């Protein structure tokens, strides 16, 4: 599991590699095999909490710091192959799986470590004599994995605007009926005591409901058949843009409202 | 004991889908793909007996796209030999052997000998092909048309064949290595 007492020992060991670099020292195959450990240890940590938000953000922070300076370093044997193709071939048992709105971070750190490898590989070799085979393959590998990479989570993103802008459709609209329909069921609920005759005076109260929501019983039924899906896809994760799980939210109190009339009379009647 | 043989570095170029990668697969596992076709074959040295003294034949395919166009320049040193492939139903690969490969390759390779490959040979005469090509105004490169693009760019051969069929494979890679060996 991930403590917080590992994720410090493991940011003062990039730290490490941030002096090291100000001083021009950097271990390169120290760093990405370390950073490569970042990453599962940040991935790990996402997904069964134990470690606030508040240190995931600058841990997720300071990765990225590294990779900066990484990046602006480079400017000034198949050594590094030997280090650095681990983390391409665990990257790689990403692709061959099925995602989530709540791995988008996920992915976008392993595009930023392909990146990564990517630009200083392609250094190192752009000067450093003829290329050998062994590399130049890994290097196409690389650029296999980060295009692939790319179109999956360019997939993701775009099928997450479309849920941002399905839901605030269904929001929008909800509420025409929202206010009448939420007092309404406040006022049923709130007025509820058998024999055969407390079933007809329960009937007569639901009755009474729909009738005053007899305006939207239509728009209700189709509401439900339209956001229930959405909810299905959008699940119950904590894990997602915060805005997206508010609207997220929203919708899953609107929809039990409609829901809820939608069922009042098979239930009551 | 051990003994010195020769060995030559042969790299592959030309447009996206005019079939480099198939080429390779075909030649050295005589098996056409199914599905998966990686972009670029994985690097790879073939021994190849010619006139009775062996020859390790480094094939290095290529892509081109943008991260492939960083990735291409670094397979270019220490070439002896160069292949430009276009497909024979595809006039845009044959027109890019002029624009792109030659002078991408004289470049980054003066003085070594280049082939030229027409690919896919098969679908010349496959008339569903060729009704498509009919349905833009297109019709497949000849040989005489193929033969002078050869000429005009100083190849040392031309050469026609169809990975799917293996039919000019093997011969593409004897001229090759026969280049070399002057
Ligand atoms: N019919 C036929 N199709 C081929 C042949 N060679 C390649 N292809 C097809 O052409 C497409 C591109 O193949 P590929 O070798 O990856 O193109 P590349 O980008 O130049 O390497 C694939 O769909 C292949 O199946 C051939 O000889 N005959
Ligand atoms: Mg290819």
């Amino acid at each position: 599991r991930i403590t917080p007492k590992k994720l410090r020992e493991l940011s003062d060991l990039l730290r490490t590699h941030l002096s090291s670099a100000a001083t021009k020292q950097l271990d390169m195959g120290g760093v990405l095999s370390d950073l490569d450990t970042m990453l599962v240890a940040l991935d790990k940590a996402e997904r069964e909490g134990g470690v606030d938000k508040d240190q995931l953000k600058s841990f997720n922070s300071l990765i990225l710091k590294t990779y900066r300076v990484i990046e602006d370093y480079v400017k000034g044997s198949n050594f590094m192959l030997s280090i650095v193709e681990p983390s391409l071939q665990r990257i790689q048992k990403h692709l061959d799986q099925t995602h989530s709105f709540s791995d988008i971070g996920s992915l976008v750190r392993a595009h930023k470590h392909l990146e990564t490898l990517l630009e200083v590989l392609v250094t190192l070799s752009q000067q450093g004599q003829p290329v050998s085979s062994e590399t130049y393959g890994f290097l196409n590998r690389l650029a296999e994995a980060k295009i692939t990479l790319s179109q999956q989570l360019n997939t993701l993103q775009q099928q997450q605007e479309s849920a941002k802008a399905q839901l605030s459709i269904l929001i929008n609209r909800s509420g025409s009926w929202a206010d009448v329909a939420r007092q309404s069921l406040q006022r049923f609920d709130s007025t509820r005591p058998y024999t055969a005759i407390h079933r007809q005076m329960m009937a007569a109260h639901a009755a009474i409901t729909l009738q005053e929501v007899s305006e939207f019983t239509d728009d209700m039924r189709n509401f439900t058949v339209d956001s229930i899906p959405l909810l299905i896809q959008l699940g119950r994760s904590s894990l997602m843009d915060e805005h997206l799980v508010e609207q997220r939210e929203k919708l899953r109190e609107l929809t039990t409202i409609a829901e809820r009339l939608n069922r009042l009379e098979r239930e009551w009647m | 004991g051990s003994k010195l043989m020769q060995a030559i570095k042969c790299v592959v170029v030309g447009d996206g889908a005019v079939g480099k990668t198939c080429l390779l697969i075909s030649y050295t596992t005589n098996a056409f793909p199914g599905e998966y076709i990686p972009t670029v074959f994985d690097n790879y040295s073939a021994n190849v007996m010619v006139d009775g003294k062996p020859v390790n034949l480094g094939l290095w395919d290529t892509a081109g796209q943008e991260d492939y166009d960083r990735l291409r320049p670094l397979s270019y040193p220490q070439t002896d030999v160069s292949l430009i492939c276009f497909s024979l139903v595809s006039p845009a690969s044959f027109e890019n052997v002029r624009a792109k490969w030659y002078p991408e390759v004289r470049h980054h390779c003066p003085n070594t000998p280049i082939i030229l490959v027409g690919t896919k040979l098969d679908l010349r005469d496959d008339k569903d092909t060729i009704e498509k090509l009919k349905e833009k105004k297109l019709t497949p490169i000849t040989y005489p048309q193929g033969l002078a693009m050869a000429k005009e760019i100083g190849a040392v051969k031309y050469l026609e064949c169809s990975a799917l069929t293996q039919r000019g494979l093997k011969t593409v890679f004897d001229e090759a290595i026969r280049a070399v060996l002057c």
